[PDB]
């Protein structure tokens, strides 16, 4: 019996099984002809890890199916980075915040940042540059990693869906309780750990079944399928590692391509991607040193250029899953010092006491003064 | 800090820029390393094709990022 697998790659290898065969052999089967550790061997049928004692038969592997072969070894933060040097890891990020014209840690805000869109849009956030001569109002805020000693310079991209799972929110995949995990801005806002988006991610990107959108680029929307839920921030793929995201990247150039009406190169080790006229069917592979191959082909049949004439896959979700791995699916609190209740109006963390005699100023989280800490690690609730 | 420009070819150029630094910058210092025409050239970012008035701060493209190099040919 012939089943055909993928693994790192949109070309599918065909393997010799019986029926009987049990998931245990098929990993050794693909182990052997790859030359790779089979206890390090994901199975994936339709979206679904498959249990080893199984047979073929049992996981209705039926005809020329597609089965993917996944590879894979063994304080409080609002914020996460992708650190690309030397954690080479998703960490818990800080936020740190300086005028737009100076770039200098002296703007003074009117008042703090309270969700996503007030640190990650320009100039949205306001304020006054308290440096000698600079007339700046606006505000730039950034991020660094927060697990080491940082470089100002030394800047990290915010992975914004990434929160530490505080709430207990099972993952939508494996209905574990894990932490860090990513959360989809579908209506529902479904939460998947990071083992199952990299099992998510790896498959779809086998199956070319990843979602072009012209103003976005490459992305995946939620694993429900959620509508208008594609990954806005695409650097969240990073967390697939640097091979990974490479391929990731490659298969969005050529999709891109693709998309924008041209062909790639059919040449065997080529692939360049090329953009004729609309009307040309005459296309050579252009350029010098490199895409230099530098053959003229035919648009429509791919050969010689001439004179005449010339398995969608499901990735399967359980409904009570769904329903238990949902982010939001605590008014008052007193002030530390004088005991009177305070009411929290939106995201923003740093909390002022209204009470004359008091005044405080206070962290939501902690219950702690207004600090440069809970500043970096927490201005905003998430 | 240092780019990578990488065709669909596996061909790869090392670029130093700056996030500041606009596409048709970009495309400039790929035309001063490979003699490509900016007109012929054509930037792509995780599959979004990058516009000559942006910069890369606006696409978030960090050290050591790589971008693909696509060609619009003329003859075709
Ligand atoms: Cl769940
Ligand atoms: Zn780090
Ligand atoms: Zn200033
Ligand atoms: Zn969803
Ligand atoms: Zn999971
Ligand atoms: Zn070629
Ligand atoms: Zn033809
Ligand atoms: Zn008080
Ligand atoms: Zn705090």
């Amino acid at each position: 019996m012939i089943v055909f697998v993928r693994f790192n790659s949109s070309h599918g290898f065909p393997v010799e099984v019986d029926s009987d065969t049990s998931i245990f052999q098929l990993k050794e089967v693909v182990a052997k002809r790859q030359g790779v550790p089979a206890d390090q061997l994901r199975v994936i049928f339709a979206g679904k890890e498959l249990r080893n004692d199984w047979t073929v038969q049992n996981c209705d592997l039926d005809q020329q199916s597609i089965v993917h072969i996944v590879q894979r070894p063994w304080a409080t933060n609002s914020f996460y980075v992708y650190c690309k040097g030397p954690c080479q890891r998703v960490q818990p990020g800080k936020l740190r915040v300086q005028c737009s014209t100076c770039r200098q840690a002296t703007l003074t805000l009117t008042q703090g940042p309270s969700c996503w869109d007030d640190v990650l849009i320009p100039n949205r956030m306001s304020g006054e540059c308290q440096s000698p001569h600079c007339p700046g109002t606006s505000a730039e805020f950034f991020f660094k990693c927060g697990a080491h000693p940082t470089s100002d310079k030394e800047t990290s991209v915010a992975l914004h869906l990434i929160a530490t799972n505080s709430r207990n929110i099972t993952c939508i995949t494996c209905t574990d309780v894990r932490s860090p995990v990513l959360v989809f801005q579908c209506n529902s806002r479904h939460v998947i750990c990071l083992d199952c988006f990299h099992l998510y991610c790896v498959t779809r990107l086998n199956d070319r079944q990843f979602v072009h959108d012209p103003q976005l680029g490459y992305s995946l929307p939620c694993v429900a399928g959620c509508p208008n839920s594609l990954i806005k921030e695409l650097h969240h793929f990073r967390i697939l590692g640097e091979e990974q995201y490479n391929r990731y990247q490659q298969y969005g150039a050529e999709e891109c391509v693709l998309q924008m009406g041209g062909v790639l190169c059919p040449r065997p080790g080529c692939g360049a991607g090329l953009l004729p006229e609309p009307d040309c069917r005459k296309v050579t592979c252009e350029g010098g040193n490199g895409l230099g191959c530098g053959f003229a082909f035919c648009r429509e049949c791919k050969e010689a250029y001439h004179e005449g004439e010339c398995t969608t896959q499901a990735y399967r979700v359980d409904e009570r899953a769904a329903e238990q791995a949902r982010w939001e699916a605590k008014t008052t609190k007193p002030c530390p010092r004088c005991h009177v209740p305070v009411e929290k109006n939106g995201g923003c963390m740093h909390m002022k006491c209204p009470q004359p005699q008091c005044r405080l100023e206070w962290c939501w989280n902690c219950g702690c003064e207004w600090n440069r800490v809970c500043m970096g690690d927490h201005w905003f609730d998430v | 800090m240092q780019i990578f420009v990488k065709t669909l070819t596996g061909k790869t150029i090392t670029l130093e820029v700056e996030p500041s630094d606009t596409i048709e910058n970009v495309k400039a210092k790929i035309q001063d390393k490979e003699g490509i025409p900016p007109d012929q050239q054509r930037l792509i970012f995780a599959g979004k094709q990058l516009e000559d008035g942006r910069t890369l701060s606006d696409y978030n493209i960090q050290k050591e990022s790589t971008l693909h190099l696509v060609l619009r040919l003329r003859g075709x």
